[PDB]
């Protein structure tokens, strides 16, 4: 781990330049999906916050993060951080993220070890996690899907950023 | 029994059209992925064309841009690809095979179709380099493949088996990594340029040509394979 960066990066772009948006909530489970939000466009690189506030338990959290190749040409350079999400989460230290691992930070919490009978990763499309009936004290935790340095003719991908704000509930 | 079947293929002068069609059955046709790839005689695959689901987003090789138009329909779980102002390098078999993601990339084939021949005659992008250009070999040796790819790939890259007659196979993917049924005589390794492929112990069944292929990095790519013979 030990992995650095930083919400804006490259993009050279203020949080109130964001595109910010909430996640589409299914009941028990929110989801925050970056299939079409990220495709190069001309106005790139813009920026993409997906915002997840959890104040109720035993939500389920899905992440769509497309990958390389999933469509030609549009996904090429894309990264997503952590790499081992969603066991390893970003937290703002300082003013500077950095990783953390997520079961430290909120305990009980359940990782699925496959998700649709794959692995559990963003290397297979998607990530999820499970937070627990009890949360102490107020969490907040970044994921990361970066398509900001995919170029195709004149057109730059998005940067997409999964911010997860979880309030205490529980006894 | 996910099946692709290919149709149309023919002979045409230069300078002529041809239609080709891929039937799909055994599979959820609207949420695939599916891609045009064909294989002229002594060389290996070249991707062609592909098409979303959706017919949004739509992508041809640079060989057959401007000449060759890809079309899907769901309903009929069938793909077309309308060749015009063919070429004499245009022949070949033209494969339709289903796109998987495997690992961290999706530039990689599940599912090929028998191929449907097409003769044309009257009378910047990675290049895969692989060696050696033929073994043969007997059964219980140790055989290793290369393969050197003209830019940095990480462990990107793929190699297919394609048994005399049949569609290739893909075998390992990540560079290292085996997928499901394959057997443990065979390795892979590498990563940047430099690949290989080993065999410990070659059995009958190996007899074939293998084919290694870069899934970093539009365009799709493959080498020009290395036949492997068992005497």
């Amino acid at each position: 781990l030990s992995y650095e960066t930083t919400e804006s990066g490259d993009t050279a772009v203020s949080e109130d330049s964001y595109d910010k948006y909430a996640s589409q909530n299914t009941n028990k489970e929110y989801v925050c999906d970056f299939t079409d939000q990220l495709k190069p466009t001309e106005s790139g690189p813009k920026v993409k916050k997906c915002e997840v506030k959890v104040n109720e338990p035993l939500i389920k959290v899905k992440i769509i993060c497309p990958l390389k190749g999933s469509v030609e040409k549009l996904y090429d350079n894309i990264e997503y951080v952590p790499k081992k999400s969603p066991y390893v989460v970003l937290t703002k230290e300082e003013t500077k993220l950095k990783e953390k691992l997520l079961s430290k930070l909120i305990y009980g919490l359940l990782i699925s070890p496959t998700v649709n009978e794959k692995e559990n990763n963003f290397k297979e499309g998607v990530i999820e996690f499970t937070l627990p009936p009890v949360v102490h004290k107020a969490t907040v935790f970044y994921f990361i899907c970066d398509n900001s340095k995919t170029e195709d003719d004149n057109k730059k991908g998005n940067r997409g950023i999964v911010e997860v704000y979880v309030e205490p509930y529980g006894n | 029994e996910v099946q692709l079947v290919e149709s149309g293929g023919g002979l045409v002068k230069p300078g002529g059209s041809l239609r080709l069609s891929c039937a799909a059955s055994g599979f959820n046709f609207i949420s695939s992925y599916i891609s045009w790839v064909r294989q002229a005689p002594g060389k290996g695959p070249e991707w062609v064309s592909s098409i979303t689901s959706t017919s949004t987003d739509i992508h041809y090789a640079d060989s057959v841009k401007g000449r060759f138009t890809i079309s899907r329909d769901n309903a009929k779980a069938s793909l077309f690809l309308q060749m015009n102002s063919l070429r004499v390098e245009d022949t070949g078999v033209y494969y339709c095979a289903r796109r998987y993601c495997r690992g961290g990339t999706c530039y990689l084939f599940d599912h090929w179709g028998q191929g449907t021949p097409v003769i044309v005659s009257s009378g910047s992008d990675i290049q895969m380099t692989q060696s050696p250009s033929s073994v043969s070999a007997s059964v219980g040796d140790r055989v290793t493949i290369t393969c050197r790819a003209s830019q940095a790939i990480s462990s990107w890259l793929a190699w297919y088996q394609q048994k005399p007659g049949k569609a290739p196979k893909l075998l390992i993917y990540g560079a290292s990594s085996l997928e499901s049924g394959v057997p443990s005589r065979f390795s892979g390794s590498g990563s940047g340029t430099d690949f290989t492929l080993t065999i410990n112990s070659l059995q009958p069944e190996d007899f074939a040509t293998y084919y290694c292929q870069q899934a970093a990095r539009f365009p799709i790519t493959f080498g020009q394979g290395t036949r492997l013979e068992i005497k």
